[PDB]
């Protein structure tokens, strides 16, 4: 009953509210010669356009 | 940043790295305070001791030319005043 009351624009909020321009938290094992850094990561969760 | 000399110099010199483990925080989660005033003290100490150290060879050359220059100014200034020039 609660999941056909949900509407797409109380989705995109809750997306906007917690990916858009946040602090992640990465976990990686393995070749981390070529798994991007923490920096460059933090650094594409925003757009120039937005 | 491959195809370059140190690129190569790892691959040649170092292993395979294994069992290394590195956690990072974000920026965001650590203050710029931080460990500020510490760090300033004890690098200046640091500093303090090591220019005392490697700066004396040069302080010895400076007092000698020193004299020197002293002795010579002195000269030029008898030879000068004695309308010796
Ligand atoms: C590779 C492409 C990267 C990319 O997406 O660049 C988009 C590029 C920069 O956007 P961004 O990567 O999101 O950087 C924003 C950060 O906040 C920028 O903040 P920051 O902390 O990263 O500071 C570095 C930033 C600005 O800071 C500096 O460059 C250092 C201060 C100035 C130095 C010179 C004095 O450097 C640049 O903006 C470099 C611009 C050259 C292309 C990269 O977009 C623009 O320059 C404007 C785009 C819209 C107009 C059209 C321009 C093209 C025609
Ligand atoms: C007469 C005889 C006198 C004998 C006694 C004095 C001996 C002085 C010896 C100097 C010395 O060891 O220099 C090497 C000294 C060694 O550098 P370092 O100790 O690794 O520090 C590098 C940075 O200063 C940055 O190092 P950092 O990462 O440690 O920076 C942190 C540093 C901030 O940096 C400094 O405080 C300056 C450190 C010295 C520069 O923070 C503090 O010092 C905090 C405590 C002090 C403030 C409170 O500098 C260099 O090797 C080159 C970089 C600095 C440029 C020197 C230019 C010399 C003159 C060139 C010819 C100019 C011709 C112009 C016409």
């Amino acid at each position: 009953e609660q999941l056909d009351a949900i509407s797409r624009e109380d989705l995109i909020r809750v997306a906007h509210e917690y990916f858009y321009d946040k602090d992640p938290v990465v976990a990686v094992i393995g070749d981390t010669d070529n798994v991007p850094e923490y920096d460059a990561l933090r650094a594409v969760t925003y757009s120039v356009d937005l | 940043e491959g195809h370059s000399a140190y690129v190569a110099l790892e691959q040649r010199v170092n292993t395979r790295q294994k069992g290394i483990i590195q956690r990072h925080l974000s920026p965001y989660d650590v203050d710029i305070r931080g460990n500020g005033f510490r760090q300033i003290y004890r690098l200046g100490m640091q500093k303090i001791r090591y220019f005392g150290l490697i700066g004396t060879p040069c302080l010895l050359v400076a007092g000698a030319y020193r004299g020197i220059w002293v002795f010579c100014e002195r000269l030029e200034d008898e030879r000068y005043w004695s309308n010796a020039l």
